[PDB]
C-alpha cells in the first residue's frame, strides 16, 4: 500500500503515465485512502498572518473590521489543519468550525491558497455552531 | 485592496449561514443552495427544491452504477453536502461511498449476495448499523443458548 | 495561485477516485498528472485517532463450548463498560455476563480499550459469554 504510493507519485513526477495507471488502477480496486499533496514550494510563500473573524448564531455583523485573532500559518496548509492549529490554540473541535474565505464555504480538503489567502492582513472568517 | 472585497463577500455569507442556523439548516445546506440555484432565500428553495434534487442524485447513482443496489435519500443527502450542490460530484461521491461501504462490508464477511445492499440501503448507508443487523443471526443461537442445563464452569484468568 | 490551482483540484480528484474504487478516474487524474511532471506528495492516511470508529475482530465462546467471530465497531477511547452496553444494547447479553480478555488478561469496566493494545481496524478481543446458570 504504503510502497504503491510512493511508486505512484515516482511515476507521476517521472513522466510516466502508463507507470502512473497501472499503480492509480491498482489502489483504486483496493480504496485506498490517500493524501495526494503538491509541493509546499509549489505554493505562494508564508507563514502568512491570517486575519480571522469569528461569529456565530447570534454575533451583530457589522463591517466593522476587528479580527479577534491573527494566526502565523501557510498558504500551502489544508483548512483540516487549520481547524488543527485553531482546536490546539483554542478548544473549538473540527466539528463546530465552519471557514467562509470570500465567497466561498471552505472545504477541508483544499489549501488556503486555493481560496486566495496568500498576504499579511487577509480576511478569513471562523463561524462556530452551537449544535453539533 | 481586495482584502477589503474578500472582507465584504465573507461577510455577506456568514449573514446567510446565520439566518440558516437559527431556522435549522447547517451551514453546508445553505451554501449547497446558493451554489446550486443561485438563489437569495437559501431557506426557502430548501424546504421546497431540495428533495427533487436528492430524488435525481439517487436515481443517476442507481444508473451510474446499477450493480450497488438502491441509493437512500440519506446517502444523496450526505453527497450532495459534501461536494456542496455540484451535482456531477454528488453522484460520483454518492457512487463511490456506497461501493467503497460495500467492499468492506465484503471483506468483512458480508457481502452482495447475504445482504449487505439492503442493510446498506435500509440504513441510509451507515456502514456500522449495516454490519450490526447483518450479524444478528450469527447472535441469536448464543442468545438462545444462556439458560441451558449444565453450562462449564466460570473460567477464571 | 497560477494554474497551481488546477493541478491541486486533479490532485484532488485523484485521492477521490481511489478511494471511491473508480478505476477509470484514477487512471484519467494520474495520467493528466504523470503527463504534467507534477511533483507530489502521496502517503497513505495514517489509521484514525483515538476518538475514531475502527472494526474489532472479537472471537466469541460462551459456556456451552460455541465459539463464532464476529466484528465490532468502537472508538479505542471507549471503556469496557461501554463495550459491554454496545453489546447489550444490539444484541442482548447482559454486561454482567460478558467477560472480556485481550492478553491473558481479564479487562475491567475502568480500562479503555486503547489502554489494552486496540488501535486500528483488524485487531482483537475475546468475549466469554457466560450462562445465566454459572454460580
Amino acid at each position: 500500500k504504503e510502497e504503491l504510493a510512493t511508486r505512484l507519485s515516482q511515476a507521476i513526477a517521472g513522466g510516466d503515465e502508463k507507470a502512473a495507471a497501472q499503480v492509480a488502477a491498482v489502489l483504486a480496486q483496493h480504496h485506498v485512502a490517500l493524501n495526494v499533496q503538491l509541493m509546499e514550494a509549489w505554493f505562494p510563500p508564508g507563514p502568512i498572518r491570517l486575519q480571522v473573524t469569528v461569529e456565530d448564531a447570534t454575533s451583530v455583523l457589522s463591517s466593522s473590521s476587528s479580527a479577534h485573532v491573527s494566526l502565523k500559518i501557510h498558504p500551502h496548509c489544508s483548512i483540516a489543519a487549520l481547524q488543527d492549529q485553531v482546536f490546539s490554540e483554542f478548544g473549538f473541535p473540527p466539528a463546530v468550525q465552519r471557514w467562509v474565505i470570500g465567497r466561498c464555504l471552505c472545504m477541508p480538503e483544499r489549501s488556503l491558497a486555493s481560496y486566495g489567502v496568500s498576504q499579511d492582513g487577509d480576511p478569513a472568517f471562523l463561524y462556530l455552531l452551537s449544535a453539533p | 485592496g481586495r482584502q477589503d472585497k474578500m472582507r465584504k463577500e465573507g461577510l455577506q455569507l456568514v449573514s446567510m449561514i446565520q439566518e440558516g442556523e437559527t431556522a435549522g439548516a447547517s451551514p453546508e445546506e445553505v451554501f449547497s443552495a446558493l451554489q446550486y440555484s443561485g438563489t437569495e432565500v437559501p431557506l426557502q428553495w430548501l424546504r421546497s427544491e431540495l428533495s427533487y434534487v436528492l430524488e435525481m442524485v439517487a436515481e443517476l447513482a442507481g444508473q451510474q452504477d446499477p450493480e450497488l443496489g438502491a441509493f437512500s435519500c440519506q446517502e444523496a443527502r450526505k453527497a450532495w453536502l459534501d461536494r456542496h450542490g455540484n451535482l456531477d460530484e454528488a453522484v460520483e461521491e454518492c457512487v463511490r461511498a456506497r461501493r467503497r461501504k460495500v467492499h468492506e462490508l465484503q471483506s468483512l464477511g458480508f457481502g452482495p449476495k447475504e445482504g449487505s445492499l439492503q442493510a446498506l440501503f435500509q440504513h441510509g448507508g451507515d456502514v456500522a448499523r449495516a454490519l450490526t443487523e447483518l450479524q444478528r443471526q450469527r447472535l441469536e443461537p448464543f442468545h438462545q443458548r444462556l439458560w441451558d442445563r449444565d453450562p462449564e464452569p466460570t473460567p477464571c484468568w | 495561485d497560477e494554474k497551481t490551482k488546477k493541478a491541486e483540484e486533479m490532485a484532488l480528484s485523484l485521492a477521490r477516485a481511489v478511494a471511491g474504487g473508480d478505476e477509470q478516474a484514477a487512471i484519467k487524474y494520474a495520467t493528466w498528472l504523470a503527463e504534467q511532471r507534477v511533483p507530489l506528495r502521496v502517503q497513505v492516511k495514517p489509521e484514525v485517532s483515538p476518538t475514531q470508529d475502527i472494526r474489532l475482530c472479537v472471537s466469541v465462546e460462551d459456556a456451552y463450548m460455541h465459539t463464532v467471530t464476529i466484528w465490532l465497531t468502537v472508538r479505542p477511547d471507549m471503556t469496557v463498560a461501554s463495550l459491554k452496553d454496545m453489546v447489550f444494547l444490539d444484541y442482548g447479553f447482559p454486561p454482567s455476563l460478558q467477560q472480556w480478555v485481550v492478553g491473558q488478561r481479564l479487562a475491567r469496566d475502568q480500562e479503555t480499550l486503547h489502554s489494552h493494545g486496540i488501535r486500528r481496524n483488524g485487531d482483537g478481543a475475546y468475549l466469554y459469554l457466560l450462562s445465566a446458570r454459572n454460580t
